[PDB]
């Protein structure tokens, strides 16, 4: 009745490859995707890290 | 076989009966929205979507 709802920006979609791009990261290089590139570790040893 | 028109949840007639025929048509409001501009920059361009 006059009022409107409009679209998110990001759809569920596409917040779902964000949400597993940061899971990806976290799982393949620990915290080092947060202060650069991604480096590989083995995840044994992210945990041994942590 | 009484009903005459019917109410969507918040008090909004959303379907009425034909009193000549008996079929229920439901009603739907009419198409509306903003129309938004989407531009590059006057400076640069003055073709417009
Ligand atoms: C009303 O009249 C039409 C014919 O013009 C008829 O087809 C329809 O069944 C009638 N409905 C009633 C009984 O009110």
């Amino acid at each position: 009745n006059g009022l409107t709802v409009l679209p998110p920006l990001l759809t569920d979609e596409m917040i779902a490859q964000y949400t597993s791009a940061l899971l990806a990261g976290t799982i393949t290089s620990g915290w080092t995707f947060g202060a650069g590139a991604a480096l590989q570790i083995p995840f044994a040893m992210q945990m041994a890290y942590r | 076989p009484f009903q005459q028109f019917g109410r969507d949840i918040a008090d909004t007639t959303d379907a009425v009966r034909d009193p000549q025929t008996l079929e229920i048509l439901d009603i739907t409001p009419c198409s509306f929205g903003g129309v938004s501009v989407i531009t590059p920059g006057t400076n640069t361009s003055n073709q417009v979507a």
